[PDB]
């Protein structure tokens, strides 16, 4: 009050509007949608970003679509211990994951048993039943469907699943695949899965991508209600 | 280059107004408290106006409420001050001088040079007796100024400030807070004082200290200056 | 007989079927209302640990609600005695004002949560959907305002008349002027419903194009909001009901011969109590039953 | 042969923590106490000050 | 594969030889000797101030060697420096990456630090001729992200990083002077030596390093926790150094013994540490955990002699004033807390 001296109040008054500035941009950086982007190194993560968008450490990209503001956060270069930071991204609006469907034939280079599928299938579990992500949304891209169905005449699906039963139809091995993939959640209720076949598809991918965010923000916003 | 540049000023009749405007460059213009400082051709300093950063705040000398007005504009970097109502005790030189607030900051740091204006035809009493010291090059002077009330507060501040004038040059600020040398200012300046008594120490007198040197209390919001002491080689 | 001149013409009656109907019913909702808008409002203000824009104007909606039932045990002393009231001449057009501003409080605390519910739902990215704690209070205080506004002018009002050895304390009597105070039970009446009808079938209406129906927690929002409206029109549809009727009977036969209104006096001060017992069902409605709590 | 140079070097490291000495832990125990006892009267934390002297009072 | 199994057997019996001085070197227990002395009285420390204005998770927080400023980094991209007598905000610093993991405040007070998954460590220069904080230099080595960074001076800064290497810099020439790479994990923490002549590190492989500033080479290794360490510092004496990690104990070693002395564990607690410090005597540990709280230790008893609660989520830093005087802690709340 009266207790204080001119450079006092001075401080007080840059205090102040330090506050206001803050809070701008506070408002600002709430208004837009975060997204972590995840997947194997050429499971297609480059092609969704370019798709999207029409040295080391964290890469972000920004788009704008239908007047919203989108950021994807890539985590691909850090090759460190993964449970150390992925805490810092707990909070973010879903999680989009990448997976190569023409890769249930080829197999690591450190492990020729190992096979990239079951790689990227023992990566999706991880990450989805995972404590820090247990609310979060996650947005499932198969990319390479074209040289699948190139694929899937000449190497049976039978090489990945031994226990596989069914034809060598397109779309039927494609249900398998999407099947196997949406079961790793233990979930089911508090998580939902969206799965989407993309090769090339224009603005498909940004459409989906955006009716995904919708659905999860209209079921973020019933939570403020209480109503749900 | 850190830079204030003032414009206008001239020649005014009794009764007319004119508005005076300066040009900031090289440094953060929005973050800075600017004020207006007042130079009669003979006497010493003397406060005008000040206006905080956002323009919350406006304060005015009682000689100048009313009939003066002070804005500023941020996105051009200009700073304004409109009077009406000259008088003939109006005529100065007016300074520019921009200050920022914050905990362990250095106010009044850096001075404008002035524009002259020529027109035809309770507060804390500083006072600095001693009008004239003559020196010589390699000796200890002492400069003492003294205050009617006490500059001490109860957050353990004493808020007072030195200033210095070369012939022929805007005032430059030595210490503030009694204590703190500025960051130009060579270490052969020194200040002490408690709560009404204060004096500023010269050691190892050169040639480039001369000029008058002036006192100033930052306690209460009517800034006051001390008459100046010259020194003379 | 019947006939009185309260400041107009205006038929009184003075019934023995209220004595008998009207202490019970008004009890029980009383101590039901009393017990659930307490523990409510004991819940928010201790237990809660962050305030959002909604629970802001629930718990106005809360507020109203405990103020419109603690100040309803005058008015059984009022029912029990046939139209007798021994409390003074400030303590009844203080509690008129009251009850005609809380009702509409609690009105517009339904419409306002029923229009953040569609903004939410109807429109996901929108600048209402995220607003700081600073607005809704503010909102709030408005309303507030808006609502005192409305119901100041029944402070200054001709209370405790004589009749026939007894003192009236009633604002809704069979009168012939059209006082502003029923024009205000209707119109607090029709603009919500409607407001409240539009914004509950557009909510319905996109989360089935949207095909979120699938999801068990939708389909229970979705009855639950059905139960707001249902709530709403079977608490607040027979008084207006028997308003309108009262109405055209005083345009039709005319306010010259009483001893005509002695049924719809009864049938609506009877089902006044309607308007009272939303304010017990609504806290378990809007409180209660949430996941969240 | 890629890792046999960082095995010696790891070798070569753990000889050099093997020649290090060492002192007993009485000692180390006699030296913190002493430590702590000396500057006790310093610590504002287990000895409270005066709201006088407090400079978040 | 021969000469390797016989490098590795040779390491073998030069650990066997390690661990058998040091049984011999141990004579007797620090919490046999201390339990003559009188034990501190219950510690009731009461929040004196909070700090709002981080609109996300705060990771980190320096004090300033005045005891009265201090610097606090949170996800929301801010940089802020604090008054903690008037709770007045002096700076605010936007990042350029918001995802920050630490922070340091020069001892001269003219430099702040910053950095994270950028595994950039940003310098600022708080002191300059304008009113604006503009960065100052940009250390670009690191293949990893950054989790520590600690000044030597106005010239030398030291950091860790998620790339199991520490490194020292010249910040005139933003080059490495010195690399240290003796560690096998991700590198959490590490305390600068009161002389800033030796530094510990803290990695994920549960061991903790003595380093030599100059000589650039591992002194002593340190083992006996089971889990990735999380937190180090000195004794005040220089001495000694505390380490928490995420198996919900904290332990004491000493430099010249090269064993640990005592363990702060209660079977109550399961949840880790996230830091750690001690008090101008080094007599009281507090420790940071998960369970929302900070809890005083009696660093010669192992008893414990205080709760600090009062925050609403996880307790990720603390700092003690070098006079003593305060406690500050930082919070996944977005809140900053002064005790005393
Ligand atoms: C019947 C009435 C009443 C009854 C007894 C005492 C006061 C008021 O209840 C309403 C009301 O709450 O709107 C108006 C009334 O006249």
């Amino acid at each position: 009050g009266c207790t204080l001296s001119a450079e006092d109040k001075a401080a007080v008054e840059r205090s102040k509007m330090i506050d206001r500035n803050l809070r701008e941009d506070g408002e600002k950086a709430a208004r837009e949608v975060k997204l972590l982007l995840l997947g194997a190194g050429e499971s297609g993560k480059n092609t969704i970003v370019k798709q999207m968008k029409i040295t080391t450490g964290i890469v972000e990209t920004h788009f704008t679509f239908k007047d919203l503001h989108f950021k994807m956060f890539d985590v691909g270069a850090q090759r460190s211990e993964r449970k150390k930071w992925i805490h810092c991204f707990e909070g973010v609006t879903a999680i989009i994951f990448c997976v190569a469907l023409s890769d249930y034939d080829l197999v690591l280079a450190e492990d020729e048993e190992m096979n990239r599928m079951h790689a990227s299938m023992k990566l999706f579990d991880s990450i989805c039943n995972n404590k820090w992500f247990t609310d979060t949304s996650i947005i499932l891209f198969l990319n390479k469907k074209d040289l699948f169905e190139e694929k899937i005449k000449k190497s049976p699906l039978t090489i990945c699943y031994p226990e596989y039963a069914g034809s060598n139809t397109y779309e039927e091995a494609a249900a398998y695949i999407q099947c196997q993939f949406e079961d790793l959640n233990k979930r089911k209720d508090t998580k939902e899965i969206y799965t989407h076949f993309t090769c090339s598809t224009d603005t498909k991918n940004v459409q989906f991508v955006f009716d995904a965010v919708t659905d999860v923000i209209i079921k973020n916003n019933l939570k403020d209600c209480g109503l749900f | 280059m850190v830079q204030l540049v003032e414009s206008g000023g001239g020649l005014v009749q009794p009764g007319g107004s004119r508005k005076l405007s300066c040009s900031a460059s090289g440094f953060a213009f929005s973050s800075f408290g600017m004020h207006w400082v007042r130079q009669a051709p003979e006497k010493g300093l003397e406060w005008v106006a000040y206006i905080s950063s956002g323009s919350g705040t406006i304060y005015y000398a009682d000689t100048v409420k009313g009939r003066f007005t002070i804005s500023r504009d941020d996105p051009k970097n200009t700073l304004f001050l409109q009077m009406t109502s000259l008088r003939s005790e109006d005529t100065a030189m007016y300074y520019c001088v921009r200050s920022i607030y914050y905990y362990g900051s250095s106010p009044f740091d850096f001075w404008g040079q002035g524009t002259t204006l020529t027109v035809s035809s309770s507060d804390i009493v500083m006072t600095q007796a001693t009008s004239s010291v003559p020196v010589t090059p390699g000796e200890s002077v002492s400069i003492s100024c003294r205050s009617s009330k006490s500059l001490l507060h109860s957050n353990g501040n004493t808020y007072l400030y030195w200033f210095l004038q070369r012939p022929g040059q805007s005032p430059q600020l030595l210490i503030y807070r009694m204590s703190n040398l500025a960051s130009g200012v060579p270490d052969r300046f020194s200040g002490s004082g408690s709560g009404t008594a204060f004096t500023l120490t010269i050691s190892r007198l050169e040639a480039e200290d001369v000029g008058v040197y002036y006192c100033m209390q930052h306690l209460e919001y009517p800034l006051t200056f001390g008459a100046g002491t010259k020194l003379e080689l | 007989h019947f006939l009185e001149i309260d400041k107009k013409n205006c038929c009184v009656f003075r019934d023995d079927f209220i004595v008998k109907v009207l202490p019970p019913v008004l009890g029980l909702e009383f101590i039901f209302g009393l017990l659930g808008n307490g523990l409510a409002l004991w819940i928010f203000c201790f237990h809660l640990k962050s305030w959002k824009s909604s629970r802001i104007f629930l718990f106005n909606l809360a507020v109203a609600d405990f103020l419109l039932i603690i100040c309803l045990p005058f008015l059984m002393d009022n029912y029990v005695r046939r139209w007798d009231w021994k409390f003074g001449d400030i303590p009844c057009r203080l509690m008129l004002f009251m009850l005609a501003m809380n009702r509409q409080g609690s009105i517009i605390f339904l419409t306002v949560v029923a229009v953040d519910r569609y903004f939410r739902v109807v429109h996901p990215h929108h600048a209402l959907n995220k607003i700081s704690n600073r607005t809704a209070a503010i909102i709030s205080c408005l309303l507030w305002g808006i609502t005192i506004g409305l119901t100041v002018h029944l402070l200054k009002k001709k209370m405790p008349i004589q009749n026939g050895g007894a003192n009236l304390c009633s604002s809704f009597s069979i009168c012939h002027t059209f006082q502003w105070h029923e024009a205000m039970f209707l119109l607090e009446f029709f603009l919500p419903l409607g407001i409240i009808l539009f914004c509950s079938a557009r909510i319905i209406w996109s989360l089935r194009q949207r095909q979120m129906d699938r999801h068990a927690k939708i389909k229970r929002a979705i009855t639950f909001i059905m139960v707001v409206a249902i709530v709403f029109v079977i608490c607040f549809l027979p008084s207006v009901v028997v308003r309108i009727r009262i109405f055209w009977l005083l345009h039709t036969s005319g306010t010259q011969n009483c001893e005509v209104y002695r049924s719809v006096d009864l049938a609506f001060f009877i089902t006044l109590s309607f308007t009272y017992m939303n304010s017990m069902l609504d806290p378990v409605v809007y409180y209660f039953s949430s996941p969240s709590f | 042969t890629a890792s046999i140079a960082q095995a010696r070097k790891l070798v070569e490291q753990l000889k050099m923590e093997a020649n290090i000495d060492r002192i007993k832990v009485s000692k180390a125990a006699a030296d913190l106490m002493a430590y702590c006892e000396a500057h006790a009267k310093e610590d504002p934390l287990l000895t409270p000050v005066p709201a006088s002297e407090n400079p978040f009072r | 594969q021969s000469e390797l199994d016989q490098l590795r057997q040779e390491a073998e019996q030069l650990k066997n030889q390690i661990r058998d001085a040091r049984k011999a070197c141990a004579d007797a227990t620090l919490s046999q000797i201390t339990n003559n002395i009188d034990p501190v009285g219950r510690i009731q420390m009461r929040t004196r101030r909070t700090l709002r204005g981080h609109l996300a998770k705060i990771y980190a927080m320096h004090w300033g060697t005045d005891s009265r400023l201090l610097v606090s980094a949170s996800q929301d991209g801010k940089l802020i420096i604090w008054d903690s007598y008037t709770t007045n905000k002096v700076h605010a610093i936007p990042l350029r990456s918001s995802w920050v993991m630490t922070c340091a405040y020069a001892p001269s007070g003219n430099y702040v630090a910053c950095g994270g998954l950028d595994n950039i460590c940003s310098i600022y220069n708080l002191k300059t001729r304008e009113g604006n904080v503009r960065v100052s230099r940009e250390l670009a080595g690191h293949t990893g992200y950054l989790s520590c960074c600690r000044f030597l001076d106005d010239n030398q800064i030291v950091t860790s990083s998620g790339d199991t290497t520490c490194a020292l810099w010249d910040i005139e020439t933003g080059q490495q002077t010195t690399t240290f790479t003796g560690h096998t994990g991700d590198v959490m923490s590490l305390s600068l030596a009161p002389d800033t002549r030796l530094f510990v590190s803290g990695a994920c492989d549960a061991s903790a390093k003595l380093w030599d500033v100059r000589e650039g080479m591992c002194r002593q290794t340190f083992t006996g926790h089971e889990s990735d360490i999380n937190a180090i510092c000195f004794f005040p004496n220089g001495n000694a150094f505390a380490t928490g990690s995420d198996d919900a104990t904290c332990r004491l070693f000493d430099l010249r013994a090269d064993q640990e002395l005592m363990t702060y564990s209660h079977d109550n607690i399961i949840c880790g540490i996230t830091s750690v410090s001690f008090s101008k005597s080094g007599r009281l540990l507090l420790a940071g955990y998960d369970d929302f709280n900070c809890n005083v230790w009696d660093a010669l008893k192992a008893d414990r002699a205080g709760v600090l609660a009062g925050h609403d989520n996880r307790v990720s830093c603390l700092g003690v004033t070098d006079d003593g005087m305060a406690v500050a802690t930082g919070s996944w709340d977005s809140f900053l807390k002064i005790w005393n």
